[PDB]
Order: structure tokens, then C-alpha cells, then sequence
């Protein structure tokens, strides 16, 4: 007859929805993070009278702390953090709530899915801590002289996407002044520094090029910057 | 001379996730990107990744996103899909999670096959006789079994969770001397449950 159905209804979903509860939070979030608000379970744990069992299974490294009563999920990252960049590299947490129908026996896992979010937490760096070309005084202007930043020889940026790709742009440099009107960087994205001024060793036979690398994150005000020094000598003929 | 300005994504699922029922049919819009690029540049949208390529086309004008393989929960939960657009000048290149979202597309399969035990005729009520087991994958109410007999025996029940047979009414050998029973695995899935038969043969032996 399916009479005494309605005691088979507690540990189902009281939402509507597919059956996985998805949520999404930052990497580095504070300990006690509210991950999930209400996992929406039929029943009732705790009370006079309860009707279910909830626990966490495959909750690996205890990520996630539950409280069965009002049904949240917490983050617990006491006396660590939660880093998405290597080398922890934590994209995603599954866990399962487990939920036990106490009258019947009937054992139901709410899968939970934690999408982690990276953040520009991590600044470029520079493989070597200052950098050098020589060029020849009849070097015509327009050509490439110097190319030490490819093949990741130059910035690198440990963060995800756009966070850790990098962009070179000269600067001013008030102890060379001219060394910014000589050299560009045409496209920012290589970081190729290419003669723009005719060069002359009778009056000047170095410059010092500064060239500061940023990585390129949504919110401008977001972004990182690292800096390093580009010694250009001239040689003689 | 007037460097040029690389578009950016402005869909809002960058920022978050992307949810992909298992059930979208091959060749259905999964999504549409969005690109602004501020010289308003003719933009290229493209899909990059070996794995990504096989499951996703890219309308390269228009940006819509169809699938061009059948996903499946329960063999890959989720993908991350690295997705492009280029200005002619440019290719930028940003990350979506891609989270496989499910249905209850499986019935539960049966373990241990063929089921069949001798029991004595004088087997006292209430004996726990035999064992049945089935697994179902899906996720959730879809992946919990409810067992019974179809239908109901007057002389054997099974407990609905775990699969204990039971006898629950004297036997008698000269009446009967076996049984056909079919056993019922469903999962509980609310809107679309899916189940599976399988035999439970009991034979009785006797003392005199
Ligand atoms: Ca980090
Ligand atoms: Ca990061
Ligand atoms: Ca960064
Ligand atoms: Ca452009
Ligand atoms: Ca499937
Ligand atoms: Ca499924
Ligand atoms: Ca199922």
C-alpha cells in the first residue's frame, strides 16, 4: 500500500535541486568559514526526538567541520591555510554527508563540493636578480637587444590565470634619465627591450634600464609588481 | 604609435563555477562567452586543451559554447576548460571549473548471483537466512538501495535497508518444498526511480 512511507522521507533533501550541494570560497579563508549555511536535509538530528544521524565521511585532512543540529558546514584551517598555489595546491574538497535514517536503517551521502578560488596572493619574481646586454654602438635603432626574460627566464607568478602572467614596462629611472627614451618594450606581454635612440660610445657607454614586471589580475588595484635592473653596456667599433 | 588594448572575459562563471547537467544532449549550448575588448576589436573565441577540445566546440564569432561528447557523472565529476579570445593583436586565456552536475541514470546492480540456500524445514521463525546486495552509483537518493520481495511472501521478508532475509512463518516441507522469490533493488531517486529484479531461490530440506 506504501502506507509507512513517510518514515522512509527523512534523510532525503528537503531542497529541490541535483543532488550534489555546490559551493565556492577563496583560498587563505579565515578559520570558521561558513561553507555551507544549511545542507537542507529532512529530519532532524539533535532534539527531544531525533530522526536522523548526520556525520562527515572522506573528509580528508578535516577541512570541513559539521554541526548536525543546525546542519552547517565550517572550514577548520586552525594553525595552517588554505592554499590553492602550489605547493599545497588544493583546487577542490569533496567530502559526504553521511545521514542515517534512525526508524529505517536507509543510509543517504550528500556529496559536498568545495570549489576553491584562486587569489593574487603571490608576486612575481625574478629568476635572476639583475640582468645584462651588450650592445654594439652601430646597432641600428629598431633592433632587439636584449631577450632574457624568455622561456621563463625572466618574471614568473606562482598564482592561477591571469594573476600569474606577467607584463614588462619600463620605467623612469632618476639616476639614468635617458635610459627610458632609448629603449622600449614594444610588447609588454615578451618583455624584448628593442633600441629606439641612436647610441653613441664617445659620450655615454652604459645605461640602466629599470623594468618592473606586473601580473595581470582582474581589479588593477589587485595587481603585484616586482622590479628589476636591466644593465645595458656599449662595446666599442 | 596607439598600442593596443587585449579583450577580457566578462562572463560572471569565471569568477565562480559552471554547472553542466550529465543529461545535456551532444550538440546542446552549454553557454555563450563574453568578451570586451576596448579598441572593439572583431574578437576569435576558442576553446584550448586536449581534453577540453573533445568535450566543448566554440562558435568562434558568437562565442556559444556547445558539447560536442556525451559527459558523465560518474566517470568525471568535474573539469577545469581553459577558454580563449584574441583580438588579432592578442590571445588572452582564463580558467573555468566546470562541475558535472547529476541524474539518476543508473539502476542498481546485483552482487554474488545466482541466490539460492537450503534451509531445514524446522528453521524457527525470525532466523535471518541469506544476504542481498545491490550498489548504485548516483549521487544521493539515487544511490540508495531499498530492497523487497515482488510480491510480499507470506513466508520470507527482507529488511528494506540491509538485505536480511528472514522467515517469518512456520515451513512446511509436505506444502512446499521451494520457493521462487523475485527481489526488488530500487534506488529512491524522488522524481525518477530506477530499479532491478533478481531471483531468490529457497529450498527446503527436510528432518523425517
Ligand atoms: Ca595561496
Ligand atoms: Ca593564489
Ligand atoms: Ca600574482
Ligand atoms: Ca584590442
Ligand atoms: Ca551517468
Ligand atoms: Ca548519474
Ligand atoms: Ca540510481
Amino acid at each position: 500500500q506504501y502506507d509507512d512511507d513517510w518514515q522512509y522521507e527523512d534523510c532525503k533533501l528537503a531542497r529541490g535541486g541535483p543532488p550534489a550541494t555546490i559551493v565556492a570560497i577563496d583560498e587563505e579563508s579565515r578559520n570558521g568559514t561558513i561553507l555551507v549555511d544549511n545542507m537542507l536535509i529532512k529530519g532532524t538530528a539533535g532534539g527531544p526526538d531525533p530522526t536522523i544521524e548526520l556525520s562527515l565521511k572522506d573528509n580528508v585532512d578535516y577541512w570541513v567541520l559539521l554541526d548536525p543540529v543546525k546542519q552547517m558546514l565550517f572550514l577548520n584551517s586552525t594553525g595552517r591555510v588554505l592554499d590553492r598555489d602550489p605547493p599545497m595546491n588544493i583546487h577542490s574538497i569533496v567530502v559526504q554527508v553521511q545521514c542515517v535514517n534512525k526508524k529505517v536503517g536507509t543510509v543517504i551521502y550528500h556529496e559536498v563540493r568545495i570549489v576553491v578560488r584562486d587569489r593574487n596572493d603571490n608576486s612575481p619574481t625574478f629568476k635572476h636578480e639583475s640582468y645584462y646586454a651588450t650592445v654594439n654602438e652601430l646597432t641600428p635603432v629598431g633592433t632587439t637587444i636584449f631577450t632574457g626574460f624568455s622561456g621563463d627566464n625572466g618574471a614568473t607568478d606562482i598564482d592561477d590565470g591571469p594573476n600569474g602572467q606577467i607584463e614588462y614596462v619600463i620605467q623612469y629611472n632618476p639616476e639614468d634619465p635617458t635610459s627610458n627614451d632609448t629603449f622600449e618594450i614594444p610588447l609588454m606581454l615578451t618583455g624584448n627591450v628593442v633600441l629606439r635612440k641612436r647610441l653613441n660610445y664617445e659620450d655615454k657607454t652604459r645605461y640602466y634600464v629599470i623594468i618592473q614586471a606586473n601580473d595581470r589580475a582582474q581589479n588593477l588595484n589587485e595587481r603585484r609588481t616586482t622590479t628589476t635592473t636591466l644593465t645595458v653596456d656599449l662595446e666599442h667599433h | 604609435m596607439q598600442v593596443n588594448r587585449l579583450p577580457f572575459f566578462t562572463n560572471h562563471f569565471f569568477d565562480t563555477y559552471l554547472l553542466i547537467s550529465e543529461d545535456t544532449p551532444v550538440g546542446s549550448s552549454v553557454t555563450q562567452l563574453l568578451a570586451r575588448d576596448m579598441d572593439n576589436d572583431p574578437l576569435v573565441f576558442g576553446v584550448s586543451g586536449e581534453e577540453a577540445s573533445r568535450f566543448f566546440a566554440v562558435e568562434p564569432d558568437t562565442g556559444v559554447v556547445w558539447l560536442r561528447q556525451p559527459l558523465d557523472r560518474e566517470t568525471k565529476s568535474e573539469f577545469t576548460v581553459e577558454f580563449s579570445v584574441s583580438d588579432h593583436q592578442g590571445v588572452i586565456t582564463r580558467k573555468v571549473n566546470i562541475q558535472v552536475g547529476d541524474v539518476n541514470d543508473n539502476a542498481p546492480t546485483f552482487h554474488n548471483q545466482p541466490y539460492s540456500v537450503r534451509i531445514p524445514e524446522n528453521t524457527p521463525v525470525g532466523t535471518p537466512i541469506f544476504i542481498v546486495n545491490a550498489t548504485d552509483p548516483d549521487l544521493g537518493a539515487g544511490g540508495s538501495v531499498l530492497y523487497s520481495f515482488q510480491p510480499p511472501s507470506p513466508f520470507f521478508a527482507i529488511d528494506s535497508a540491509r538485505g536480511i532475509v528472514t522467515v517469518i512463518q512456520e515451513l512446511d516441507y509436505e506444502v512446499t518444498q521451494a520457493y521462487q522469490l523475485t527481489v526488488n533493488a530500487t534506488d529512491q531517486d524522488k522524481t525518477r526511480p530506477l530499479s532491478t529484479l533478481a531471483n531468490l531461490a529457497i529450498i527446503i530440506t527436510d528432518l523425517e
